[PDB]
């Protein structure tokens, strides 16, 4: 919407020079302000071409979060692989070049996870993403005890409480 | 913290998964991001700088068209020539450029980042490896038990801390003692 308003403010701006017009500094102007338009046209054609790849880039992502959460790295880009290929066969339209572990995740987010004593493997960057967004109360598997570090240091400002089940305390 | 432990189905069902045991890929992945950090602090502020490329060339490039976009919704001066945004215009057109110049600095990266890689490669397959062969240790003794923090206190003692490595510069000879300590 904000790039559609700018785009009839571009003619807006063509108004006034025509105005203007009715001269070589006006003429100027106009043809310098032409070339503004054609960097907002092609702004817009790869802006509109994302628009028509956000489709399965969403699929895969919720796909990805929802499914894979037991599984290594190995199966996991195997799963990954498969849907693509199938999204390739419908000529669903899914951009390629962007990791999963950086369309669901903000550099802000990624500096304080870093900050948080995250082991900077892409896979841990992914089970990461998957405890940010979840519709399930996950459940960690660390035998390395890496990721029960990684949650204290990211929730230590809501003042996270460590129990354990055999804790007769647990239901208090 | 038991990796190998089985739920029945109706916990797999009201909870969501999210493994973290750590394989040789997993390993090797953590260790050759660990000494690319610590090895070449220049090169690793390269790395830095190709994140900076997506993170903030890619953001200052938004930002200054968005800037540029707010000067000209002014609209100040009807009539009168105050579409002066030519310069921003430039301004924009040096932040497109030196953002293609990165992309093609990445594809310098299949070239030299890549290098960086591989030339530790060798070094996180072998250190997995050491490893996984702590870790299959514990099958001739119950007493051989070592973890993961264990292996990467001798991973970061190995990177720092080292007196082998205060008089060597150069990458590859540091490469060869790093290995061998």
């Amino acid at each position: 919407m904000h790039l559609n308003v700018g785009l009839r403010k571009i003619k807006e701006t063509v108004d006034q020079v025509e105005e203007l017009r009715r001269v070589n500094r006006s003429t100027a102007l106009l043809k310098s302000l032409s070339a503004e338009r054609e960097r907002w046209e092609k702004t817009s054609e790869t802006f509109k071409n994302q628009m028509s790849t956000i489709a399965g880039d969403c699929l895969l992502s919720a796909a990805f979060i929802a499914y894979a959460g037991y599984f290594d790295q190995q199966m996991r880009q195997n799963l990954f692989t498969t849907w693509s290929h199938h999204l390739q066969q419908a000529n669903i339209q899914f951009r390629t070049d962007i990791a999963r572990t950086e369309y669901l995740s903000n550099a802000d987010e990624r500096l304080r996870w870093q900050a948080s004593s995250l082991p900077a493997d892409d896979l841990c960057t992914e089970n990461a993403i998957m405890l940010k967004r979840f519709n399930r109360y996950p459940l960690i598997i660390d035998p390395s005890g890496q990721a029960t570090e990684f949650i204290m240091n990211e929730y230590k400002d809501r003042k996270i409480t460590r129990t354990s089940f055999l804790d007769d305390a647990f239901r208090k | 913290r038991d990796p190998t432990v089985e739920f029945p189905p109706d916990l797999c069902s009201r909870v969501t998964f999210v493994n973290f045991t750590v394989t040789r890929s997993s390993l090797q992945s953590q260790c050759l991001n660990e000494v690319l950090k610590a090895e070449r602090p220049d090169v690793d502020e390269k790395r830095s700088d190709l994140l900076k490329l997506q993170g903030e060339f890619q953001l200052r490039l938004r930002q200054l068209e968005k800037s540029l976009l707010q000067a000209l919704n002014e609209v100040k001066g009807r009539i009168l020539d105050d579409d002066t945004i030519i310069t921003t215009l430039e301004n924009l057109k040096r932040e497109a450029a030196e953002v293609t110049r990165k992309v093609e600095e990445t594809d310098i990266v299949m070239q030299e980042v890549e290098t960086v890689s591989q030339q530790y490669l060798p070094l996180s397959t072998a250190c997995s490896s050491i490893y996984f062969t702590m870790e299959s240790l514990k099958q001739i003794h119950f007493l051989y038990q070592y973890s993961l923090q264990f292996f990467l206190d001798i991973y970061h003692n190995v990177l720092y801390e080292n007196p082998n490595l205060k008089g060597v510069t150069d990458h590859t000879q540091r490469l060869s003692i790093i290995t061998k300590d």
